């Protein structure tokens, strides 16, 4: 509801255990997408 | 000033003085010799079904495994852990004599580590969370008692428990305990000297303020030594990088850090006494305690 | 709203917050308890308790102005709330602010049992909740005894109100004695 | 008065309690609905009170004053002369009439 | 510690059947504790 | 309408409700709420409590509830006050203080624990009879009064008869189980012991019921196969006896 | 009683035989050295071990009870010692008083398992009052320490700590009296100093509660006891310095709620912390050098502990601050709360704060012998103190005229209020500070000080020597 949830912060203290700080690294590929990520590889960060 | 002889006071005040003296002189010496002396053999003595000692150890393990935030005081654990430690701590030579002493020590230790005391020691050190208390002291003494001489079986049991369980609380508590260890401080020593000079008699706690909890420090580092005793490569490596755990604690570096802190305190003490001609009794006492701790760390 | 999806989700969530069986070994039981408490904390932090309360309020508003399905949905919501806060001191302390809401919903016949379960969980776990219990709430519980029949879980709740983990609350004891006994 | 006395077993009809006397009486008090709330015969201990000191509720004292030695009678204490708006919490509800089966054992 | 019970009167075989133990009211049902018996205890007339 | 209480032997719903009612009674008057205890004496009185504790056909849960209710209303507060002031020994100095001896004779054989003269200072407890005709709270004084001479004799008699029917082959234990037969009586005995009601002969009888050979001048509870609840009660009694021995030693030291 | 001293011990051997025999008999009684048991210890040990061997105990509480009892069977001497440590023999004359004391103490102890309320608060207040009024409380302080009175009251206070200020006040008064009684009680209460200082900010604002706050208990713990004062740790003083610094920035919330003007700092609690630090430093007419150094270092690290006047940037000086305070006092609009018991006056509060601060600093100044011995720390501290307050400010403050009562023509005495005016109590610390620091060593300086400062005060005191004005406060 609140639009402020769209914002990204470097909040510290008690936020390393919450679930709002979990990100998923999704490569730009369907086959072998569960393989190792290389430096400079393009991906997407999804908020869980 | 011979104006208040004992025959000029009411019997109740003199009786209070008599009770204080009786506790302080006659009974205190007796208490040390006889305590739990005839109990441990009967607990180990025989009549699938666990022994009474096995049952008390399992009770302590279950209490240790339960999740909490602070290790609440437990006099029963303290008394029984002290009793077990004194059980193991039984007390040039012929080769046969030394070999028989070794065998007797191994048998006494196996009376306890075959009933789950190694795991109990590890769990109680994990459960302390890093706060010193009588339970931690008794736990370290019991671990030293069942590890003395470098007991390979107990080391294998402890390493298997720590690896299978992925117990990262044990090493967090070890790191906290090491960081809480006390070193020589000159401020308390100067305050003690000032109080002595003014005339006040320094109490035992005041004396212990200068180098505080040195017995616990030596017990902690003796335990850590006995984990690697006999060149146990598995435990020598595991104490550096705990592979498989969520978080790793380096115990070599922690010991080195405490060594540096103690070295700095000792150098400060030496700078204090460099100007003076001779070292008084208190200075020698504190130097001896610091040297004992340093020898254990080395 | 898809009723079947809501029903399946509520059943799966209630099975998700399921305490370990008492027969389990001590180490496994403790691991299960720790994981369950972690999941309860994760759900509470994301405002799932507030969402459950809002869903309950909306269902009650809808019923005030598919009856069996919605009754089942409301019962499952109460069970899910109890499963979320059961055995978790922080969740119960958070829910202590809604004692008036809970007691006000005690009256209705359908909601009385789930409300009693939730309230007993709160009283057992939250030690400060007993400090927020006033005379009106005690009278509401006693009136529940009077209007729903002789159910001994209400008496369990009253006993919980009287003694708070070894500390006696004189106000609760006096209120219960004065309002339940003389009649 | 606010107390209605109904005789059960007569006394001597001559010896009545006086000032500065202890009235050893065995009683059994119940609510107007038939719910017993007190009885000195269960405890095996007769109740003693002194007239004129206002130790007991007004209706009880007046009824015992009217009663004679060795007399068993029923006293109906209305809420005016027995608590009233505030009764014994947890025992006697507010505005409750009380009925006592009072026997005047002794006047000593 | 409870008053002795003693009532005398008439009763009807149609429905006057008191069993020992607990019954109507506070138990201790005698002659005059139902509508089939008509009793007298020296002070009151009992029926129902 | 009213039924017999013993008819609750087969009505589990009413039995559960009344058992929890007794629990609620014990709870409201908990931790020295003497006013609510006086109020409860207007609901369950001494005659009912004595009948309930003595009755043998009562269901075990109701039996336990009645024992607990008696202890709460009449006995719990005194025991708690005695337990608060138990780790300190304030001894006046008089001839009675000097008379205490470590041993009862020249043979130097241990006496019975808990038997003898006590020189430590222990404040007394005040009881008042629960009368609802008296106006004012001045009459009320701490917990309601109980005879304490009928009660302790009845407790000793009940314990004796329970022990004499403690065979493993018996098929109708009082209350439905050995737990429901022994735990209530043992709780009452421990409460009366800590309150210091039993005299030397009562303590001698209790000790003979515990172990006749050790405390001599049946087999005994300790040598009998008991559930763990009865074991907890026995452990508590033994703890009290150890406390009595320690107090005796302290008083002997002070006299010497 | 020391029988190992041989001829050194003056006890005849005939008497020593009795003690040896009693000790042997006692150790035999305590059990200290397959058979059927013959005593309680053997019975208990055999029963516990047989129960443990017969079946595996499935109840945790039963396991704990069994093994506690079994272990206690082999600790007779330890329990006997712990019992003797709490034994106390009294005289037959005090039996009634001690019975009353024990009854009150038991009533208080039994309320530690009850939720605090109005009735419970009254019960505990009355119980503490009865205990304090008891003769045995201050005739047998050792008895009070044996009974653990202070531990019980500390438990009550910890529970309360704030919707029950009266309970806290009663506990604090009791503990202050407890400390005042004997030095042993003072050393016993010294153990709670860290907790007492952690809650030192309770009840300071209310003026009528002086001596009934945790800070007052902490001060009573360390007061004219050199041994305990030397034992103060640096963080303990650091807490009080932090509270004082906070008082030096934010206005008093209670004063603002009551309507007092927002002067911008709290000159009322800061005085309290300064008084505690004064007790910490100055012991028995002789400053403690270690605590003096620590306090000065802590204060200098945080200049706001000196208040707005002594801050480096924008500071107007101590004399300017005192004159501003007097101006505030003369104007009712600037000190008293708005129109819309012991009313707090802002001007006198500011004056008292500065007087307490200067008193503390002057008591922190090094002793003369330490300076003459060549210690660098003493010279450093004296130099810091001199840099903080110049002699011009001290001499100006001492020169501020007072408002003393005057005899009216009608025959009635007009006595100015001593709670909202500059008073001689605010000049005494300056004379101290001007003396321990900035020692009077020049004849011209002494004569100037006597001409401007002291002579008008002497004249005023002489003038107030009439029959009517001589007795005024
Ligand atoms: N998540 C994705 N986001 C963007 N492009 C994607 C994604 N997944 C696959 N692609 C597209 O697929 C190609 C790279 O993936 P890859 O070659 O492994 O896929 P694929 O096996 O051929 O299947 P598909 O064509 O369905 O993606 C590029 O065209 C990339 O644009
Ligand atoms: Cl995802």
């Amino acid at each position: 509801n609140d639009a402020q949830h769209r914002r990204i912060f470097y909040e510290a203290g008690g936020a390393g255990t919450r679930a709002r700080s979990l990100w998923r690294v999704e490569p730009l590929r369907i086959s072998w997408s569960g393989s190792n990520i290389r430096w400079g590889q393009a991906f997407r960060l999804r908020h869980i | 000033f011979r104006m208040a002889p004992l025959y000029n006071l009411p019997r109740h005040k003199i009786n209070n003085f008599f009770l204080s003296t009786f506790q302080r002189v006659w009974l205190e010496k007796v208490n040390e010799k006889t305590q739990y002396d005839r109990l441990i053999p009967i607990l180990m003595k025989s009549p699938k079904q666990p022994d009474p000692l096995h049952q008390i150890i399992l009770h302590f393990s279950r209490n240790a495994l339960t999740e909490r935030s602070k290790l609440e005081d437990d006099p029963l654990y303290t008394s029984y852990s002290s009793m077990m430690a004194k059980s193991c701590q039984s007390g040039e030579k012929t080769f046969e004599e030394k070999e028989m002493e070794k065998q007797k020590t191994l048998y006494q230790q196996a009376r306890l580590h075959e009933r789950g005391a190694a795991e109990m020691v590890l769990q109680m050190i994990s459960a302390s969370k890093g706060e010193m208390s009588p339970m931690v002291v008794e736990t370290l003494k019991l671990g030293i008692a069942i590890l003395n001489g470098g007991n390979a079986g107990v080391q294998q049991k402890m390493l298997d428990y720590l690896k299978e369980k992925k117990d990262a609380g044990f090493f967090q508590s070890l790191s906290g305990l090491m960081q809480s260890c006390s070193v020589l401080d000159l401020n308390a020593f100067e305050r003690q000297n000032k109080a002595e000079g003014l005339g006040m008699v320094t109490e035992e706690g005041t004396r212990e303020k200068v180098l505080q909890n040195d017995e616990f420090t030596r017990d902690l580092f003796r335990f850590l030594q006995l984990l690697c005793e006999g060149h146990n490569s598995d435990f020598q490596n595991f104490l550096r990088t705990q592979m498989g755990n969520t978080t790793t604690i380096n115990v070599i570096i922690s010991t080195v850090d405490y060594l540096l802190r103690l070295q700095e305190s000792i150098s400060d003490f030496y700078w204090y006494y460099s100007g003076k001609d001779i070292i008084d009794e208190s200075g020698q006492h504190n130097f001896s305690k610091a040297l004992a701790v340093t020898k254990q760390i080395f | 709203l898809p009723i079947q999806e809501v029903l399946q989700t509520l059943q799966d969530l209630i099975a998700y917050f399921q305490p370990p069986e008492e027969e389990m070994q001590h180490e496994d039981k403790q691991n299960k308890l720790r994981s369950l408490k972690n999941r309860q904390n994760l759900f509470k932090e994301e405002g799932m308790l507030a969402l459950v309360l809002n869903c309950i309020d909306r269902l009650n508003i809808y019923n005030s102005v598919s009856g069996m399905a919605w009754k089942e949905i409301l019962n499952l919501l109460y069970k899910l709330l109890a499963a979320l806060i059961r055995g978790n001191r922080n969740n119960c302390a958070q829910f202590s602010n809604n004692l008036d809401w809970l007691i006000s919903k005690l009256d209705r016949l359908e909601s009385s049992s789930g409300i009693l379960e939730v309230l007993h969980c709160i009283l057992i776990e939250s030690p400060e909740a007993l400090n927020l219990i006033a005379e009106g709430h005690i009278k509401s519980i006693i009136s529940l005894l009077d209007k729903h029949g002789r159910n001994h879980k209400v008496l369990d709740v009253l006993c919980s109100l009287c003694l708070c983990n070894g500390v006696a609350v004189r106000a609760n004891q006096n209120l219960i004695c004065d309002n339940l006994l003389p009649r | 008065a606010g107390v209605e006395i109904e005789t059960i077993s007569p006394g001597d009809g001559r010896t009545f309690p006086k000032k500065g006397q202890t009235c050893v009486v065995h009683y059994t008090g119940m609510l107007q609905n038939g719910k017993k709330f007190d009885s000195s015969r269960d405890r095996n201990k007769p109740f003693k009170f002194r007239i004129g000191k206002q130790e007991v509720i007004k209706g009880f004292e007046e009824g015992a004053a009217q009663m004679s030695l060795g007399q068993r009678a029923k006293l109906t204490c209305t809420p005016d002369v027995a608590y009233g708006a505030t009764g014994h919490p947890g025992v006697i509800p507010p505005n409750a009439t009380l009925i006592f089966d009072v026997e005047l054992l002794n006047l000593e | 510690a409870e008053p002795t019970h003693l009532r005398v009167g008439w009763a009807s075989s149609s429905g006057y059947a008191p069993y020992p133990g607990g019954g109507e009211g506070w138990g201790g049902n005698g002659v005059g504790d139902d509508l089939y018996s008509y009793g007298f205890d020296g002070l009151h007339l009992w029926s129902g | 309408r009213c039924v017999d209480i013993l008819e609750l032997c087969e009505q589990e719903d009413l039995m559960q409700f009344h058992y929890h009612t007794l629990r609620l009674y014990s709870a409201v008057c908990a931790l020295g709420n003497s006013r609510v205890a006086y109020a409860l004496c207007g609901h369950v009185d001494l005659s009912q409590l004595f009948y309930a504790i003595d009755n043998k056909y009562l269901p075990g849960l109701l039996r336990s509830g009645f024992y607990d209710l008696l202890i709460s209303i009449h006995l719990a507060n005194a025991k708690e006050r005695k337990l608060m002031m138990k780790n300190e020994y304030i001894i006046p100095i008089t001839s009675a203080t000097r008379k205490i001896r470590l041993y009862p004779d020249e043979s130097k054989r241990h006496g019975l624990p808990g038997v003898g003269l006590r020189t430590c200072l222990k404040p007394g407890f005040r009881f008042s009879t629960p009368c609802f005709v008296v106006t004012g709270e001045e009459h009320q004084k701490q917990s309601p009064e109980i005879p304490l001479e009928i009660l302790k004799t009845k407790a000793l008699s009940m314990l004796t008869e329970a022990v004499q029917h403690s065979g493993a082959h018996i098929r109708d234990p009082v209350g439905g189980s050995v737990e429901f037969q022994f735990v209530p009586v043992l709780k009452l005995i421990g409460t009366l012991l800590v309150m210091g009601v039993f005299d030397d002969d009562d303590i001698r009888q209790i000790l003979l019921l515990i172990d006749p050979s050790v405390f001599g001048e049946v087999k005994g509870l300790l040598q009998t196969r008991l559930p763990e609840s009865v074991k907890l009660q026995m452990c508590e009694l033994l703890s009290y006896l150890c406390d009595c021995e320690l107090q005796h030693r302290v008083e002997a030291i002070v006299a010497f | 009683l020391n029988f190992q001293l041989g001829e050194n011990c003056p006890c005849p051997e005939e008497i020593r035989e009795e003690l040896y025999d009693f000790h042997e008999d006692l150790l035999i009684h305590c059990g200290v050295p397959e058979r059927c048991p013959t005593t309680l210890k053997e019975l208990i040990s055999q029963t516990m071990i047989r129960w443990a061997q017969e079946d595996q105990i499935q109840d945790a509480e039963l396991v704990r009870m069994m093994f506690s009892l079994l272990q206690r069977q082999y600790d007779s001497i330890g329990e006997l010692l712990q019992a003797l440590r709490k034994t106390y023999t009294i005289s037959q004359a005090s039996v009634s008083d001690t019975i009353n004391l024990l009854a009150a103490l038991g009533q208080i102890r039994c309320l530690l398992s009850v939720r605090m309320g109005k009735e419970e608060e009254l019960l505990m207040i009355n119980g503490l009052g009865d205990i304090m009024n008891n003769k045995v409380f201050y005739q047998h302080p050792n008895l009070m320490r044996v009974l653990g009175m202070h531990e019980t009251v500390m438990e009550v206070m910890v529970d309360v700590l704030i919707a029950f200020p009266k309970m806290v006040a009663s506990c604090c008064r009791f503990l202050c009296y407890f400390c005042r009684i004997s030095r042993q009680n003072q050393k016993a209460m010294f153990e709670h100093l860290s907790y007492l200082l952690e809650n030192s900010s309770v009840g300071l604002a209310s003026p009528s509660m002086r001596g009934s706050t945790p800070l007052d208990v902490a001060a009573s713990s360390v007061m004219d006891n050199n041994e305990l004062a030397l034992g103060l740790e640096e963080p303990d003083l650091e807490k009080v310095v932090t509270y004082l610094a906070g008082c030096g920035l934010q206005s008093c919330p209670m004063l603002l709620a009551k309507g007092y003007p927002d002067v911008g700092w709290n000159p009322i609690e800061g005085e309290r912390y300064l008084s505690f630090l004064r007790f910490a430093v100055f012991v028995n007419s002789e400053s403690v050098e270690e605590n003096a150094s620590v306090v000065v270092k802590l204060l200098i690290r945080r200049p706001e502990c000196f208040g707005p006047a002594l801050r480096g940037e924008g500071g107007n000086g101590l004399l300017a601050a005192m004159q501003g305070a007097i101006k505030i006092s003369e104007n009712p609009a600037l000190d008293l709360p708005s129109q819309g018991e012991e009313i707090v006056h802002m001007g006198n509060a500011i004056m008292s704060f500065y007087s307490a601060l200067i008193d503390l600093l002057g008591r922190c100044a090094p002793e003369m012998h330490l300076i003459q011995t060549g210690k660098g720390e003493a010279i450093r501290i004296r130099s810091i103190l001199r840099s903080l307050v110049p002699t011009e400010d001290l001499v100006g403050i001492i020169s501020i005229p007072l408002k003393l009562p005057s005899l009216n023509k009608d025959g009635s005495i007009s006595e100015p209020d001593m709670a909202a005016n500059f008073c001689p109590d605010h000049k005494a610390p300056m004379v101290l500070f001007l003396d321990r620091v900035y020692g009077i060593k020049d004849q011209t300086f002494l004569l100037h000080l006597l001409e401007v400062g002291f002579l008008p005060d002497l004249r005023a005191s002489a003038s107030l020597d009439t029959v009517s004005l001589s007795t005024t406060e």
